[PDB]
């Protein structure tokens, strides 16, 4: 796969088969080394993203390549594929190892390969099939948030409401503004005060319940495998549904098929195809991580109590109220019943590979395929809904065209030149090609349900132009890789390639990147064989890469439509342009040492890393004089040194009992070197962030340093200023001058798990463990739950009733009537411990079958993300970088679930 | 293998070598302004002044400007491939009008000296052309002063920063970061780019959608009323004041129907071209309008006060189309002037709330006018034109003194974004505090009191300078102390 | 759109 | 799946895919065409044709000189299919084509929309029989629904 | 099926006209097929007919 | 006229195959190439990609399982004037054209 | 008015159901037939006019 | 279309 000198971690198919997310590399999150996985949204639609050793750059990607049977397949695509066909999963974690990948190689590179066929008389097939629930995994935010009572009281004192007024007048009016609103429409005046009863003062509206849902996730399966005399076959249908748990739905569904075959065709020639297709259907909640009201776990806390929207029954009613408003509000079940979407993909995956081996030693490989994505989505506005501000509907379709193209030819001759020394020399041409395409139309003035063809819209003024995005980029490259083999126990490795991108314009698109790497066996050169040492390995590399992760068309200075009149065109300038654009490069320098003990009873490796990032390739934010937003420049630098650590050995091992466990480590320290026109920070603004040489990406923010129990009034330290002894300098004057650098980091430096297992006949238990340590993020949600003084319709948390007043000065909680700021105290600790799998199996025994069709089964039950440990008052800690904000918060899930063997 | 790939749907830049080409850029530059001098973009210091009020509707959108809030207002807005809002995008559209006009004018003129027209013709028009984009250079250059430079009256400031203008770019030039020019500096661009376009621009305007030397002569008066030179302002308003008469209308509906009309308006000297399908937008920000049917309903965040409803005499026609009696179906008045042009309706039975935007309507060459004559003694000539506005609405003026000017300008501009300048020059402070909210509207329009107070002299009432030009410029002086 | 003041995405962006 | 001597149950499924983008241009500044506006239109699509079968077979020989085979079978086809195209005009250059650039207005035009599906249900048998190996007879019964009729 | 579809007269309204006929006792054409065959093969089977 | 609407066009394909099997177990792939130019000089042609992996396997002594899979890039087009009566279009053309 | 871009001619047109020109025809035939010459006169020479 | 007459098809069609 790749070389001995290399970092390297491999996960099998346990940790990888039958998870109930289709977001495969979140069973990734606390498995691998140095490998930090994290998923922001619960959305089961939404994707992992992943950092290995670090970020590399402020601009472009840290995305690693993912790789598929020799593939670059996009996550995307990797979710249309059943992860139960894959038979590991490698990380490849230093320069030495990802030698013969490229494009964004300074990323490390994820390769996937899936199952292949054992050669056996019998052929194997096996069934799978699991049914299981997802539910919101932390309800905490709910508990010390006001009750309706609490926050019509809390409003009317605070002058909220009016300044001559009471409970009772307002409860009245809020009421009589209710009752008149669901009177003009026919679907609600004869409800109301009957079915409907939008505003009660004397029962809290459940909004959890009222926005989000326990849902189902099923899938299932079926596979063969087997083959013969040199073809080998492994065959796959699969099922996929798993529901959003959020009301605004979302979900992911896909139907799959894998052919994998090859065959040794003759003395010279084996062939083989990796084929794999899905249908698959993904929906998003698009409004999660927006303030819009009532939306997502944001109105989860926020909603008033007293506005419910339920009817008698405790179904959702269609609609909801609030005063003021002139036209009621659509619940999610309704607004999604008016605007229906659909997305159907159609995802094939052809590939094939020839191997020619013509002498001894020479093994010529080319393969090619290509992955396609045909994807049609449809989208409505319904006619005649009395809540909509028209009867006259809408329609949107869609068609998404994805066409990649892979070509990678190799030639690799093996040859020793006598029998202590050993050479094998590696060369190879890849090229990639990327072409994908979107078009989009849309009608409306629809008067009817049934009547609902594009063609079928109203002319005129009600017509509109269609979408259209067009996109390519393509890589060229030629690469080598050779291997010495001193004895048996020195390995030095080697190798050199050349990049060139689409991307970078003619005179700056090709770079020229090397790797040297080096592997001793200590052990079975200067130890011999002992009695509790097992294996001892020195490994080194330094070696280069690129980073060309970035936009397809980034340096032209460019010009586009933008029409003034109907009858003219309009030029207007599009893009900055930057000719010199090119690769980012990054270096990098390895040291590991891995061992095993007993007899490799205890396996441990643990890496020390420098890896280093020049001409960074920065979005740069410009200054809006000059009329635009950014240009990609190669000005930066940057720094990541770390360490990852890795253990595992068997604790307990009778003749009918097996325990054993597992443990991985990162620690990683960023360090911004350089960055743009000599500048030693730059504050990105509004997101209380900030660049500056010689510290990690950091938050930047005022710190607050309480209120003043005499005036109710919030206070700030003065950064860099000092009084007499009682020290410190505080000030109630809010201004930016004082926000400074904070010592915490946006990129979380520490990245770890740690698996236990045991085994006692046939039962079986296995839980798993991931950990973000040094994980800060700002609350944004708090900056509403704790404002005394704005959006004072929205409800609070009960710390408010404890506000500063002359009458109440022994209080923390600042006098109402002042904005917060976004200090100190909004900046959380995210850090988590979470349980990410729980499986307990039993096998059922081989004597049951003793029949000869069944040979045996499992069944299993299995939690994901049962048990949580953090300080984050949020609902999720990992759901945000930098700022948590409405967010779709990660799942809990109880699954059980059937195996069957023939 | 050929590993180049252009953006399909874009070119490059190259300079004008053909008369389209030219008119194309020209052309995609007022398409630019229709999203700059934009309404939407000055609701903003429309609401910072002291005619309005927070509803209990407001979702802290409108609040900061409204209620002073300058934790909020210093580093307020955004500029990015998402949205373009607020202060910071306010400062964004402005300065990019400035860095495309540039281009034009640059472009135009490299084209001119390589003679690359081919006839007597298209060489007078590309001058004109060139002329053109000088006025939207003051503009822009102009409009980033009036929010983002101080004014005299101003008391503590940041040290240096009292008499300072705008970064003033001249040339098309992304990559350039310097620091602000002084006040002296940007006036003086910005009138030597108005007075030498109306050299070149002819007499009488071509195009109610282009620059035309009637806009350029009503754009400096407004800028010298801006500078307190009422000789001059009063000079330039002459020039343009009647050749565009006032709405003749019998009562309030004749007004409405004639004003909501871009295209039978006759006051607009300047317009930006709009079309139910292009260049028409939805300004809802004041009154807080939606559909509903063959409807419209309101859910305004911000109200005037009582005492703005009572500028109006009830016969006034402004009473009923700038601000409209229907807050809490009938209850209490919005600012209601952004309501619709109905000839941008999807359907005609079903409004859809878009208007286009206006650049400059002859009513304020008339206050200007009505100003500058009082302050520098010609009082038939303000007695005249007060009376004659305030009569063609409606609600001819009884005395014509300053004070009236100023109800009388208060009451035609309304939504328009000019109160907050009118404060500073008339040097009055925010008296919000002291403010009877609109009675029929309580529970619903209460009383919220300033975060910070904003006498005469306050510095707030300029701008800071946005946090993305703070920070990327060490060369950038900023605004606040 | 009720946002009060929401931070914009830095580093997760 | 062969369960005993004799009886064969096949179960066959597919599914056929075409997806077709089309796109076609009238060239701007063309000076022998009516106008020099250039217009485009692009087109999208989409056939899904489903298909399953299952048929179980029972071979017996009941005397040396009597061979019968018996098969029933079910089968259900089903077709969806659709296109959607859009298009724009007024283009004045060759570089500036997306749809997304037309002229809007009265160079706007609505999109075109067509959807087509059908499907049918099937039932069927079939008997073999051979007396000797000289007379044989066979003799099939089925029922066909299909969605082209009420 | 008999059927109606849209056919707008103005841009602020919706049109309906009739579109089809119909005819609600559509089914399937039936065929029928009497096949009466002869195979043959001569000299060893180098001729068949 | 009639070398002004008609011309010689070339056809050209392309063809690799594997085949064969062991114990059971068949297999047959495919890939191809094909090329049609329209004579007519209207454009028209066919251009086909074809895949095919052809599978077939007895697992054990009750189960054999198989699949046909099949695949294409294909560019269609038709000259779309003939059949009907344009004057300098088609063999209509070809005769009918004043010469 | 139903061109595409002002500038450029598609000659499309709509559909015209009676126009009083024709019913002027109409009543100066007709006046004619039954001798109230004054009557053809008047619009005869109206229309021409 | 210079067709002074194309009979339609039928059998053909
Ligand atoms: C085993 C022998 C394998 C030898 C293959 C060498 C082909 C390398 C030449 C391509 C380099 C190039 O010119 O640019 C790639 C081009 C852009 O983009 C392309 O079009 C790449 C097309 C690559 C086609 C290679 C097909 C080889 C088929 C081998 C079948 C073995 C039986
Ligand atoms: C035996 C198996 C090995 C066969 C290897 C064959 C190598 C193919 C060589 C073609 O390789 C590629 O040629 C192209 C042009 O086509 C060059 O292309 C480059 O120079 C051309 C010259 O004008 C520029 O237009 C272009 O922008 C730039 O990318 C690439 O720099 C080179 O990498
Ligand atoms: C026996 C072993 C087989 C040996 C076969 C090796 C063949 C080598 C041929 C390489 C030359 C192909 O040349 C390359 O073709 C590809 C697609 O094929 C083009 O690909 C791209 O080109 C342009 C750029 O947008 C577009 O028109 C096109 O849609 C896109 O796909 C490359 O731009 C061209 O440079
Ligand atoms: C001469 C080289 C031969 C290369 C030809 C390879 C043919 C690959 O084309 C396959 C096209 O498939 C696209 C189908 O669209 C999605 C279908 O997915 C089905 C999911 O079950
Ligand atoms: C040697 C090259 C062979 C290329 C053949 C490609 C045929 C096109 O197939 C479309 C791709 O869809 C792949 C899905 O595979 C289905 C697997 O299910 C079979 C289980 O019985």
């Amino acid at each position: 796969l790749s070389t001995v000198s290399g970092s390297v971690a491999k996960v099998s198919s346990e940790k990888l088969a039958e998870k109930p997310v289709a977001n495969i590399m979140d069973a990734l999150q606390g498995q691998v080394a140095g490998m930090q996985v994290m998923t922001t949204s619960g959305d089961p639609t939404a994707v992992a993203s992943v950092e290995i050793h670090g970020t590399g750059s402020l601009g472009a990607s840290s995305a690693p390549l993912y790789i598929v049977d020799g593939m670059q397949t996009s996550l995307d695509v990797v979710a249309t594929m059943n992860p139960n066909d894959f038979e590991s999963m490698s990380v490849l974690k230093d320069a030495s190892a990802t030698s013969i990948y490229g494009a964004r190689a300074a990323n490390g590179v994820v390769f996937i390969q899936t199952k292949k066929g054992k050669m056996s008389e019998r052929g194997r097939i096996t069934f799978n099939a699991s049914y299981g629930i997802s539910q919101i995994l932390n309800t905490k935010p709910l508990d010390n948030m006001m009750t309706g009572d609490e926050l019509l009281d809390f409003q009317v004192k605070a002058g909220f409401w009016g300044n001559n007024q009471t409970v009772q007048k307002v409860k009245d009016m809020i009421l009589a503004g209710a009752e008149d609103l669901y009177g003009n429409y026919d679907s609600l005046k004869d409800e109301y005060g009957k079915t409907l009863f939008p505003v009660d003062f004397n029962h809290d509206a459940d909004w959890l319940k009222a926005l989000f849902k326990t849902a189902p996730t099923s899938q299932g399966d079926i596979s063969f495998s087997g083959g013969s005399q040199g073809t080998s076959y492994y065959a796959s249908i699969g099922y996929f549904d798993q529901e959003g748990m959020a009301r605004e739905p979302a979900n992911f569904k896909r139907y799959s098929g894998r052919l994998n075959f090859e065959s040794r065709i003759n003395e010279w020639l084996k062939v083989g195809a990796n084929l794999s297709g899905a249908i698959a259907n993904r929906r998003s909640a698009d409004y999660f991580g927006k303030y819009y009201m009532g939306s997502g776990t944001f109105g989860v806390l926020t909603m008033p109590r007293y506005y419910n929207p339920f009817d008698v029954n405790g179904d959702l009613a269609d609609v909801y109220y609030m005063y003021g408003a002139t036209r009621p509000s659509m619940t999610e079940p309704y607004f999604a019943k008016m605007r229906p979407f659909s997305s159907e993909s159609h995802q094939a995956n052809v590939n094939g590979f020839a191997q020619i081996t013509p002498i001894k030693g020479l093994t010529l490989k080319a393969q090619a395929g290509v992955d396609i994505t045909n994807t049609r989505t449809s989208s409505k506005r319904m006619p005649n809904n009395p809540y909509d501000s028209t009867p006259l509907g809408e329609r949107r379709e869609r068609a998404y065209r994805d066409v990649s193209k892979s070509f990678t030819n190799t030639a690799e001759y093996k040859f020793s030149i006598d029998e202590k020394h050993d050479l094998t020399a590696l060369m190879g041409h890849e090229y990639i090609e990327y072409e994908g395409d979107v078009i989009g139309a849309s009608s409306k003035g629809f008067e009817s349900d049934k009547l609902m063809l594009l063609s079928q819209g109203k002319t005129g003024n009600s017509l509109s132009l269609p979408e259209h995005r067009v996109a390519e980029y393509a890589y060229l490259s030629f690469f080598s890789r050779f291997n010495y083999g001193f004895d048996k126990w020195m390995y030095i490795d080697f190798s050199v390639r050349n990049d060139q991108s689409s991307r970078f314009g003619s005179n700056n698109r090709s770079a020229w990147f090397y790797s040297v790497g080096g592997m001793f066996d200590i052990y079975n050169k200067f130890i011999q064989e002992s009695n509790w040492l097992s294996d001892l390995r020195l490994k080194m590399s330094y070696g280069t890469t690129g980073n060309s992760e970035i936009g397809n068309y980034n340096h032209q200075a460019l010009v586009t439509v933008n029409n003034y009149t109907e009858d003219a065109m309009g030029l207007s300038i599009s893009t900055a342009g930057n000719p010199d654009l090119s690769w980012e490069k990054q270096s990098q320098f390895n040291f590991g040492l891995a061992a095993g003990a007993f007899n490799n009873r205890l396996s441990a490796e643990v890496d020390f890393y420098v890896r280093t990032t020049n001409d960074m390739l920065i979005d740069v934010p410009m200054p809006y004089i000059s009329g635009f937003f950014s240009q990609y420049q190669n000005v930066g630098s940057m720094k990541n040194t770390g360490v990852d650590l890795s253990l595992k050995g068997t604790i307990y091992q009778n003749k009918d009992w097996n325990v054993y466990a597992s443990a991985n480590f990162n620690y990683n320290r960023q360090e911004i070197t350089k960055l743009f026109f000599g500048l030693n920070k730059y504050m990105l603004p509004n997101t209380g962030t900030i660049w500056e040489i010689g510290y990690p990406n950091s938050f930047y923010m005022a710190e607050y340093a309480g209120i003043d129990k005499k005036t109710g009034k919030q206070l700030w330290y003065v950064p860099g200023q000092v009084d007499a002894d009682g020290n410190k300098v505080t000030t109630s004057q809010y201004s930016a001058d004082l926000e400074t650098r904070i010592d915490k980091s946006v990129t979380p430096p520490i990245t770890g798990g740690f698996s236990l297992g045991a085994s006692w006949k046939g039962l079986s238990l296995d839980a798993d463990f991931a950990y973000i340590v040094g994980k800060w993020m700002i609350n944004n949600d708090r900056y509403f739950t704790e404002n005394g003084g704005g959006l004072m319709q929205l409800n609070k948390d009960k710390m408010l009733l404890n506000a500063w007043t002359e009458d109440n000065k022994e209080t923390d909680v600042p006098k109402l009537g002042q904005s917060p700021q976004f200090d100190t105290h909004l900046l959380e600790n995210a850090s988590f411990l979470r349980l990410k799998n729980l499986k307990l199996t039993y096998v059922l025994p081989n004597s049951l079958f003793a029949q000869n069709v069944i040979g045996g089964a499992r069944v299993y039950l299995m939690a994901r993300n049962l048990l949580t440990v953090t300080k984050y008052k949020g609902f999720d800690p990992e759901a945000g970088g930098n700022v948590g904000k409405n967010q779709y918060p990660n799942s809990k899930q109880y699954v059980a679930g059937i195996q069957l063997s023939f | 293998c050929e590993l180049d790939r252009d953006p399909e749907g874009k070119d490059f830049q190259q300079p004008y070598t053909s008369f389209v080409q030219t008119k194309q850029n020209r052309d995609g530059l007022y398409a630019l302004l229709r999203n700059t001098e934009n309404p939407r973009m000055h609701f903003y210091q429309e609401l910072q002044s002291d005619m309005y009020c927070t509803t209990i509707t407001d979702g802290n959108s409108l609040a900061p400007f409204v209620n002073w809030d300058l934790g909020i207002l210093n580093d307020h807005g955004r500029a990015d491939e998402d949205e373009v809002s607020g202060i910071a995008g306010y400062y964004f559209v402005y300065n990019r009008l400035n860095q495309q006009a540039n281009a034009f004018v640059n472009n135009t003129e490299a084209a001119l000296q390589n003679q690359v027209y081919k006839n007597s013709t298209e060489i007078a028009n590309a001058k004109s052309f060139l002329a053109e984009g000088k006025v939207l250079q003051a503009l822009a250059i102009w409009r980033l002063m009036d929010r983002f430079s101080f004014h005299e009256s101003v008391t503590e400031v940041n040290s240096g920063a009292k008499d300072l203008g705008v970064i003033l770019l001249k040339e098309y030039n992304p990559g350039y970061i310097g620091p602000r020019a002084t006040k002296a500096q940007c006036y003086d661009y910005i009138l030597s780019r108005l007075s030498e376009a109306i050299e070149v621009l002819p007499e009488n305007r071509e195009s109610v959608l282009y620059v035309s030397r009637d806009y350029a002569y009503a754009l400096r008066a407004r800028i010298y009323l801006a500078l307190g030179e009422y000789g001059k302002a009063a000079a330039d308003a002459k020039m343009v004041v009647d050749k565009y008469p006032l709405i003749g209308a019998a009562d309030a509906s004749e007004f409405e129907n004639i004003y909501r009309s871009d295209a039978n308006n006759p006051e607009i000297i300047f317009r930006g071209f709009a079309s139910a399908t292009l260049g028409s937008f939805t300004a809802t920000t004041l009154n807080g309008a939606a559909p509903a049917g063959k409807d419209i309903k309101y859910n305004p965040s911000a109200v005037p006060f009582q005492w703005v409803v009572d500028l109006y005499e009830n016969e006034d026609f402004r009473k009923s189309v700038y601000i409209a009696k229907v807050v809490k179906k009938d209850k209490g008045y919005l600012v209601n002037k952004f309501l619709e042009d109905k000839a941008y309706r999807d359907v005609q039975d079903k409004p859809n709330l878009k208007v286009g935007a206006r650049y400059f309507s002859v009513a304020e060459v008339y206050l200007i006018l009505v100003e500058s004559a009082l302050q520098t003694g010609d009082t038939p000539t303000a007695e005249k034109y007060l009376k004659a506005l305030s009569k063609a609405r409606g609600a001819e003026v009884s005395v014509v003194n300053m004070e009236a000017l100023q109800a009388e300008r208060t009451r035609e501009l309304i939504g328009e974004g000019s109160r907050l300048r009118d404060m500073v020059r008339w040097s009055i402070p925010n008296n919000h505090d002291a403010f009877e909210t609109q009675p029929g509207l309580e529970g619903f329009a209460n009383t919220t009191p300033l975060k910070a107070q904003a006498p005469v002299g306050f510095y707030a009432y300029t701008w800071e300078f946005p946090q993305r030009d703070r920070q990327t410029n060490p060369q950038l002086i900023k605004n606040w102390p | 759109q009720t946002a009060g003041a929401n931070s914009q995405r830095g580093s997760a962006g």
